């Protein structure tokens, strides 16, 4: 079922801006060090700016999630994929747009030797963090929070400041893979029942008591490493110390709300 | 020896001749038939010549070339026309020369 | 006024016929 | 020029494995290895890292007690390396890792027995 | 009792294969030589179970299976030849620097 | 040493083509299959520097 | 839109300047192959997409037929 | 935080499984005598567990068959 | 009678083109005339065209190769499935070839005898793929290692090599007896060793009470020389060793193609035929203990070669666990992993011997590749985090299918083996990443960049790897369309 | 070997030999008792598998 929506500023093309400034400084010379920073500060200031404008025409009275559209994956359209956002989701896709340039003018003194790298690297964590936040879909949920711990690890291991960051980064992605499997397992074991991963479905089916619990265990697994809650909370200090500043910021403001969102998205409903 | 040359999964097109000797499906060959022949052994001839340059056998390798090339598309030739007759293929112009000879 | 290497003559008229041959058995296809 | 190379020089004796003595040079501060690759008495290209993790005992050196005295003590990792390398598997007592080995002005006149090489050039 | 019989010295011939793969850790020639023991026990078991079972199958690939062992033992022996030739010796010791 | 230069910047265009497929060609070995052919290459005197000249 | 030949060309081109990139080369260091790589690409991606309908309806058929079979069972 | 949930955590764990990859890795000897008896062994019990556990029911049970495995690791 | 060997025409081209080749390389390396030319490249090239030629005829041929399928009935049996296995292992085979040119040219390794045995182990695999007989099945098995063992020896000076060699044929010798005794069992107990007629004997009956036991130890001889060649553990400790002493060419050659043939083999037994639970039972456990050594022999590792050798061994785990479940979903995530798999390989092998051009054998020489060809130090980390089957890459579908079958056929210490093996094999996946990009050593090396044909190849490997996920179709539906025509 | 020593380990081999003719009579006789065993145990299997499906 083609789920698109009427509105003309959607979730796809905030999804694909930095994509295309991903792909854009992929091939302009690091020589031209102006043309790189202009580039991807203009690239997430217009994300920035295209949130906002999802913020203007948000609908305030309805329990529905809104600006629904959806994403075939096979003709056979037994798997079709929808985004969607509602009045919990929101402002955290705010947020991420808001944050992403911050980071890239943190690092606006040192981007002669920071390089394209650096700012394709948060332009792709920013591209994944939007998309994760405006999933309708436990299984793509899944996929694109996990994609998140690539650039994240190399942000970590290639700019932080001194070699802890090889521990940190290890322990950052170990932990944070060790609760996403957690999680995968939940995932299958709800599709072994329902036969689907859509978030709206789920929210109309309904489960036993028994199979409530494990399933709520197998996502509090993932969940409270993400929070973190203790005693799992000890990756934290070392990643968040020892990322670079705006590595930090991103981990801090963005990384660490994924499995409150988690918690608010999927397992409290 | 017994021989019988029915397939495991039936033609799909119209059946000029279920078995046609060698020398029925050579003459058979039509332009596409020599087109792809002639493209397999210019290719052939072409990769032995340019792998030959640096070894200073360029002529010899080019001979080699030519013969892998020559009974690849022969073989290739023969397996469309045969498989044309035998109903296998897309067979138009052999069912339109059977209703008419 | 003429190309003397008759190998590399040879080796230019496949190519030639490698690539009129494909030409034409696109067109034909 | 009150800094000079001849500051940091190191005189060091080696031993063939067909047992012949010849005098070598190396900077204090750099490894063995790389003193013993200078005249070629090791391949520079089997060992081209001076890290333990980029060691099959290609540097491996034997060296008598009384200089063993003036080395820091082998590390748990150095003899591992030393351990599996062997055709045996014995742990030679004087066996040191050359690339673990760093020259220092206290070690002038060291003796070292440089054994036959191993192979290393991995298909 | 005859099929019992010919399946039982069969049977000793490849036990003394693995056997002579057992007792044989610093001798690898022997271990080929234990080796083609074992295709030796396994060629007679097809001659034997094609009588039995009044069956040709059994003697065609009994046939093509001595081709087998004929090219095995001319690979095998051409590559202890190499072997001796790099180290001047067989023993186990010189072929043991692949490990981990 | 000079002698060796002027040597090398006198040469014409078809000896420099010469020379470089002549590099090109012993640049690198197979000693191996060399002894399996039997036969033994040697190295071109057009790329044999003088004794005079080498660090020995 | 975005057809299968547009995807095709462009995933050719990045091909030419993946591999140049790769070779340590300028990305633009032979531009005619860049356009033989657009060229093969468009190809590829058509050609793909008609393969995968016809495997889908190969597959449609013999899954008609084990169902057949199944269905055996129960007479 | 910096103690029991260290070592029984990412500390005490990277020291166990780094013991543990060291062993399996001395495994590989090197020796293909090793290589062969490995073979041999796996041979002997494919045939030993999946078709002689018929009457070796009564004196046995899987608690204590899984349970020495474990135990063996506990060796010298 | 012409026409009945058009079922053949992929095998007597390729055949015949080996020996042509075979005759040009003997009669212009001994040309004094020619001053013995290297051939290995010129006959690599031509190799390379053969292949493309014999793929060009079993592809466009697909009905005419299942002609006279009685009168071949006894010899072999093609049908979709093979066809599909045919075609892969020739798509294999012509990139492990275009890989090798530069390892011709530089090592300057002058045999192109190298090249007529490759082909020939090629024409071993095809004839092990549509195998329908014990004898048949044995034979292309037999014709397919003898080349290997050959070719593994190639550096006959080397060490290494030899070593590799010695091993291979003392270990691969010991396993194919043990292989044709398990047939010899199967043909004293049934009378038969066509796989249709094993198929109509075996089924049915299983373990019922009286059971064959020629007919048990026969088939746990037969899996037991299968498990060897598939290097599942504890049959695996060959594996390591030959994939690190042989020439890089070869151990990339050896990673890829026999799994495809042996594992077309396998299915087309097992899965075909019947003893059943048993069977299942011990891929299961073959499995688990070849994932469990792989992860941890892998972080045992400092040396690429090997690491990726243990590597291979744990996925070689992940995918029998899907032939182990015997589900119509397990066969198609077999067939899915060993191809993703295969790709993955060629990707990591292609680098691989891009960098044995400086001569690269430890992990630690990696450092600093960030810095000296970033765009090579981005690929190579591609290439492990789809090892390590982090999403969105093609590697998750793996993992994907590893805990659905563990939900699936109800199995919870697998899903916590598998969580536990994938952990420990990201970790040492990530720190190659961690070595490219995060270290900053004394001494750097500096590599020579890749030829063409390397090139080429790793950014269609990339692509794939980078963005399978967003059209998987293709490879859904004909892995599924093999895994139903095996029994229909 | 010394030539006695053959011959020897030959009469020793003969004797081992016999005596698994020995056991291979032994084996035969005993398939009715065997065969008796298994068919009380298949009775007592499938008494069970009746009571317990009636449940
Ligand atoms: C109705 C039937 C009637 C039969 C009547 C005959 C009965 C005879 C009974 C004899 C037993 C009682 C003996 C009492 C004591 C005798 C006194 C004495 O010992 O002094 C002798 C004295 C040595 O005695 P010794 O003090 O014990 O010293 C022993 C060693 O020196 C010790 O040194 P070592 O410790 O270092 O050992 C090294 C090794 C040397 O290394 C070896 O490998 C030994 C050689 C074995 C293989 C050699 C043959 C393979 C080589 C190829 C040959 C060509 C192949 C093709 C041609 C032949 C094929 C047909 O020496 C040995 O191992 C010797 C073991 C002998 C085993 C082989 C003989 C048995 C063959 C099977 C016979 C079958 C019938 C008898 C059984 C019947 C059923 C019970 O000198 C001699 O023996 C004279 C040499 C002439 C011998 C000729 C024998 C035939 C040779 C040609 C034929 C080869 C094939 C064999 C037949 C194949 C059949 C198909
Ligand atoms: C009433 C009539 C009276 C008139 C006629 C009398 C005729 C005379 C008697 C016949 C001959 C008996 C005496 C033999 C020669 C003794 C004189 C002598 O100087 O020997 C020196 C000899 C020194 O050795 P050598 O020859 O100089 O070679 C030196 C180097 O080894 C050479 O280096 P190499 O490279 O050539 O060889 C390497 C290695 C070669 O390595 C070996 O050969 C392995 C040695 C251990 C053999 C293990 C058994 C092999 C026999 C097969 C038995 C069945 C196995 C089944 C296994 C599969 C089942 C899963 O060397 C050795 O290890 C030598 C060890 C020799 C020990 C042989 C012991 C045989 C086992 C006897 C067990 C008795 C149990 C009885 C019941 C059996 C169950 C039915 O030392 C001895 O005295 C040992 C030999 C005496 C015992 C062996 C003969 C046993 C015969 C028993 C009588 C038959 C009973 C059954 C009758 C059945 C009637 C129905
Ligand atoms: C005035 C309007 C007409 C303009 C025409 C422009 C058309 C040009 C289109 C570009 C064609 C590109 C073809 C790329 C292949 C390169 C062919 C080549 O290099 O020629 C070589 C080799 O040629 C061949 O072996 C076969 C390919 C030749 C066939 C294509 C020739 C293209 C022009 C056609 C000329 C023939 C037309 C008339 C034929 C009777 C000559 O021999 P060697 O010097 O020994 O080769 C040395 C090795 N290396 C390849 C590196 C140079
Ligand atoms: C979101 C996915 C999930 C998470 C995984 C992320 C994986 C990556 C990790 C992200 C962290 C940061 C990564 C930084 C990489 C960005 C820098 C980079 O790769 O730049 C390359 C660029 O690498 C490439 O070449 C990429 C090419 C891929 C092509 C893909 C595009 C396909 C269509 C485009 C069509 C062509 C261009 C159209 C416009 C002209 C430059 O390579 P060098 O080695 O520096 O120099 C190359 C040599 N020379 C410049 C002279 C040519
Ligand atoms: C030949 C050497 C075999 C061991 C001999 C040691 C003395 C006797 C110990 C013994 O009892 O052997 C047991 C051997 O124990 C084991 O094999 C260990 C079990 C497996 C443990 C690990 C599991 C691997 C998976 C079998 O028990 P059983 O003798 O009572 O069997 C008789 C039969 O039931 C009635 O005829
Ligand atoms: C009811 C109460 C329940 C409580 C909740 C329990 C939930 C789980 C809590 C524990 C979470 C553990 C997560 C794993 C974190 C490991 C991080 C260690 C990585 C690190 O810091 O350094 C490495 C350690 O060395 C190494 O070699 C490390 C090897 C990799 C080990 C990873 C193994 C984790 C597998 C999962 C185990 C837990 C299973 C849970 C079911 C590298 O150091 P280096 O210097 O040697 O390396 C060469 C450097 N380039
Ligand atoms: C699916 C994800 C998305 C993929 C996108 C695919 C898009 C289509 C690909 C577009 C390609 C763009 C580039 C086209 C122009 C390049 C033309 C090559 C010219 C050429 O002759 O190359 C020769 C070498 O052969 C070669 O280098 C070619 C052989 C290289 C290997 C290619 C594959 C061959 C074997 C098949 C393997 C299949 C594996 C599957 C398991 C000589 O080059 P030179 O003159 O520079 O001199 C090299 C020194 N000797
Ligand atoms: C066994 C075979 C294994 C092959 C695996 C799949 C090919 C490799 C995938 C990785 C490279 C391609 C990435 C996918 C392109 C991303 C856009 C996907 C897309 O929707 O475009 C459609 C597919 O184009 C394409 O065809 C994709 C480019 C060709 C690759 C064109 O859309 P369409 O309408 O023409 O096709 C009917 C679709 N609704
Ligand atoms: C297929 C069934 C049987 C299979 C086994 C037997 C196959 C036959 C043996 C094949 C072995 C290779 C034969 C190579 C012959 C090279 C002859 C020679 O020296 O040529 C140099 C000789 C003289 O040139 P030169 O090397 O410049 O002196 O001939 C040529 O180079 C002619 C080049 C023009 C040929 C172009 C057309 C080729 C089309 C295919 C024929
Ligand atoms: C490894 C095996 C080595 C032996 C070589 C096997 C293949 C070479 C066979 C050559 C004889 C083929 C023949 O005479 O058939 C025509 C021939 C027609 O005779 P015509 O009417 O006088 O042309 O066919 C027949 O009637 C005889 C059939 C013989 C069985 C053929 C088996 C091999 C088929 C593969 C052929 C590949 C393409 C070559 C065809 C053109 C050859 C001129
Ligand atoms: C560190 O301490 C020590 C050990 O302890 C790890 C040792 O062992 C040994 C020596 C004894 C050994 C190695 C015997 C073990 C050999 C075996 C089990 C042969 C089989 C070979 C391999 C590689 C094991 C693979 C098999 C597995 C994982 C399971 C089998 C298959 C299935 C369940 C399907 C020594 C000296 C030692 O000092
Ligand atoms: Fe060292």
């Amino acid at each position: 079922l083609e789920h698109f929506c009427e509105c003309y500023f959607n979730l796809s093309g905030l999804i694909l801006c930095p994509v295309l400034g991903s792909i854009i400084l992929l091939f302009i010379p690091n020589s031209r060090i102006r043309l790189i920073r202009l580039i991807g500060l203009c690239a997430s200031l217009i994300t920035f700016l295209y949130s906002l404008v999802l913020w203007i025409q948000f609908d305030s009275s309805t329990a529905k999630f809104q600006f629904v559209e959806s994403l075939r994956w096979l003709p056979y359209e037994n798997i079709n994929f929808y985004l969607g956002i509602d009045g919990i989701s929101l402002f955290f896709v705010i947020l991420t747009t808001f944050l992403i340039p911050i980071c890239i003018l943190v690092g606006w003194s040192g981007m002669r030797s920071y390089g394209k790298e650096y700012i394709i690297a948060f332009l792709i964590c920013e591209f994944l963090m939007i998309a994760v936040f405006c999933m309708l879909d436990l299984l793509l949920f899944y996929v694109f929070f996990e994609s998140v711990l690539i650039p994240m690890f190399i942000i970590i291991g290639v700019w932080g400041s001194r070699q802890r960051k090889i521990k940190a980064a290890y322990q950052f992605f170990l932990y944070t893979l060790l609760g996403s499997l957690f999680m995968l397992l939940a995932i299958l074991l709800i599709l072994f029942q329902t036969g689907t991963t859509d978030l709206q479905i789920l929210l109309t089916t309904e489960f036993s008591e028994r199979r409530q619990i494990f399933l709520w265990i197998a996502f509090f697994a993932s969940f409270a490493v993400k929070v973190p809650m203790v005693p799992v909370h000890i990756w934290l200090p070392e990643a968040h110390v020892e990322a670079p500043t705006a590595g930090s910021v991103i981990l801090a403001g963005i990384l660490l709300k994924f499995g409150t969102y988690g918690f608010l998205r999927f397992s409290i409903p | 020896m017994n021989t019988d040359i029915t397939a495991l999964e039936k033609a799909q097109y119209p059946v000029v001749d279920r078995n046609p000797a060698f020398t029925k499906v050579v003459g058979n060959f039509s332009t596409l038939d020599y087109l792809r022949f002639s493209t397999i052994t210019g290719i052939s001839v072409t990769v032995g010549y340019l792998s030959g340059i640096k070894p200073g056998i360029k002529g010899p390798s080019m001979v080699t070339g030519g013969l892998i090339g020559l009974m690849g598309g022969f073989m290739y030739a023969y397996q469309n026309s045969a498989g044309r007759l035998m109903g296998f293929f897309p067979n138009d112009g052999e069912v339109a020369s059977y209703q008419k000879r | 006024k003429v190309s003397e290497d008759k190998n590399r003559n040879y080796a230019v008229v496949a190519g030639v016929v490698a690539i009129v041959g494909s030409i034409g058995w696109y067109l034909k296809a | 020029g009150s800094k000079k190379v001849s500051d940091r020089i190191v005189k060091l004796s080696a031993i063939d494995p067909d047992g012949y003595k010849q005098d070598i040079i190396g900077l204090s501060g750099q490894t063995l290895l790389r003193a013993l690759t200078h005249t070629g008495l090791i391949d520079p290209a089997s060992h081209r890292l001076d890290d333990i993790e980029a060691c099959s005992a290609e540097c491996e050196v034997q060296i008598a007690e009384e200089w063993l005295e003036k080395l820091p003590p082998r590390t748990y990792d150095e003899e591992y390396v030393l351990k599996r390398s062997s055709r045996s598997r014995i742990l030679n007592k004087h066996s040191r890792l050359g690339c673990q080995v760093v020259l220092t002005q206290e070690l002038q006149g060291m003796v070292v027995a440089v054994p036959e090489a191993k192979p290393w050039d991995i298909p | 009792m005859d099929l019992i019989k010919y399946f039982t010295f069969s049977m000793i011939i490849f036990i003394l294969g693995i056997w002579g793969i057992l007792l044989n850790r610093r001798n690898i020639l022997i271990m080929l030589m234990s080796i083609e023991l074992m295709l030796l026990a396994v060629n007679l078991n097809f001659l034997v179970f094609s009588v039995s079972l009044d069956d040709m199958m059994g003697q065609v690939f009994a046939l093509l299976v001595l081709t087998v062992a004929a090219a095995e033992s001319a690979i095998g022996l051409a590559i202890f030849v190499i072997t001796f030739r790099v180290r001047g010796t067989i023993a186990v010791e010189f072929i043991n620097s692949i490990q981990g | 040493l000079a002698q060796i230069h002027a040597s090398e910047n006198s040469k014409s265009f078809e000896q420099i083509e010469v020379e470089r497929a002549l590099r090109k060609k012993y640049a690198r070995k197979d000693e191996d299959y060399d002894s399996m052919l039997g036969i033994t290459r040697e190295t071109p005197p057009e790329l044999i520097l003088p004794d005079n000249v080498l660090p020995g | 839109p975005i057809s299968a030949t547009m995807v095709g060309a462009l995933l050719g081109l990045g091909t030419q300047m993946y591999s140049n990139a790769l070779r340590k080369l300028p990305y633009m260091r032979h531009p005619w192959e860049h356009v033989v790589g657009m060229g093969l690409g468009a190809v590829f991606a058509n050609q793909l997409v008609k393969w995968d309908v016809k495997l889908k309806e190969d597959l449609d058929v013999m899954l008609a037929k084990a169902r057949a079979a199944n269905e055996r069972r129960y007479f | 935080d910096k103690g029991a949930i260290e070592i029984l955590g990412p500390y005490g764990i990277s020291y166990t499984f780094r013991r543990l990859a060291e062993r399996i890795s001395q495994l590989q000897s090197g020796f293909v005598y090793h290589y062969a008896f490995a073979m041999l062994l796996g041979l002997t019990l494919f045939v030993t567990f999946f078709c002689m556990w018929d009457s070796l029911s009564s004196w046995v049970d899987n608690r204590l068959s899984f349970i020495l495995i474990v135990s063996s690791f506990y060796t010298k | 009678m012409f026409n009945l060997f058009l079922a053949v025409f992929p095998e007597i081209f390729i055949i015949n083109a080996t020996f042509i080749l075979l005759i040009h390389g003997v009669v212009f390396s001994t040309s004094k005339k020619y001053d013995y030319p290297p051939l290995a490249s010129n006959v690599g090239w031509l190799g390379l065209l053969s292949v493309l030629i014999t793929l060009l005829l079993l592809a466009a041929g697909a009905p005419l190769l299942t002609i006279a399928h009685l009168f071949w009935n006894n010899l072999f049996r093609r049908d979709n499935f093979t066809y599909f296995c045919q075609i892969f292992l020739l798509l294999s085979t012509a990139g492990t070839i275009s890989m090798c040119f530069d390892f011709f040219d530089q090592e300057r390794f002058d045999a192109f005898e190298f090249i007529v045995l490759i082909l020939l182990s090629t024409c071993g695999m095809l004839f092990m793929i549509s195998a329908y007989d014990l004898i048949a099945m044995y034979l292309a098995i037999e014709l397919q290692s003898l080349c290997f063992y050959v070719i593994a020896a190639s550096k006959r000076k080397s060490e290494f090599s030899t070593e590799a060699g010695l091993k291979y044929l003392i270990l691969g010798a010991f396993s194919s007896g043990i292989l044709l005794f398990g047939c010899s069992m199967i043909y004293g107990s049934t009378g038969a060793t066509h796989f249709d007629q094993l198929a109509k004997i075996l089924t049915g009956y299983e373990i019922t009470g009286a059971r064959s036991s020629g007919i048990f130890m026969g088939i746990l001889f037969i899996a037991v020389g299968f498990l060897f060649k598939i290097t599942a553990v504890p049959f695996h400790m060959w594996a390591p060793d030959i994939y690190e002493g042989s020439p890089t060419p070869v151990t990339a050659f050896l990673s890829i193609a026999p799994k495809i043939s042996i594992f077309a083999n396998i299915l087309r037994v097992f899965i075909y035929g019947s003893y059943g639970a048993t069977l299942q039972q011990i891929f299961f456990f073959c499995s688990i203990a070849s994932m469990i050594l792989g992860a941890l022999a892998a972080m045992a590792q400092t040396k690429v070669k090997r690491l990726l050798a243990y590597s291979s061994i744990g996925h070689v785990g992940y995918i029998c666990i899907g032939f182990s479940c015997g589900t119509i979903e397990g066969i198609q995530s077999l067939l899915i992993g060993i191809f993703i798999y295969a790709l993955m390989t060629m990707d990591a092998f292609a680098i691989v011997l891009a960098l044995r051009q400086t001569r690269v054998k430890y992990i630690a020489d990696l450092g600093a590749l960030a810095k000296t060809n970033p765009i090579l130090a981005i690929t190579f980390s591609i290439t492990m985090f789809s090892y390590a089957g982090i999403p969105p890459l093609a590697g998750f579908c793996s993992k994907f299918y590893l805990f659905f079958a563990a939900l699936g056929c109800g199995a919870y210490f697998l899903a916590l083996v598998g969580v536990v093996t994938s952990v420990i094999g990201c970790f040492y996946y990530i720190r190659l990443v961690k070595r490219m990009f995060f270290d900053t050593p004394r001494t750097w090396i500096l590599y020579e960049p890749m030829d063409r044909n390397k090139s080429l190849l790793l950014a269609m490997t990339s692509f794939f790897i980078t963005l399978f996920l967003l059209y998987p179709s293709p490879l859904f539906s004909v892995t599924h369309q093999m895994a139903l025509s095996l029994y229909l | 070997v010394k030539v006695l020593t053959y011959f020897g380990m030959t009469l020793a081999a003969f004797a081992f030999w016999q005596s698994m003719d020995k056991v291979h009579v032994w084996i035969a006789l005993h398939q009715d008792e065997k065969q008796e065993r298994m068919e009380k145990e298949a009775e007592v299997r499938r008494v069970r598998a009746e009571l317990l499906r009636k449940a």
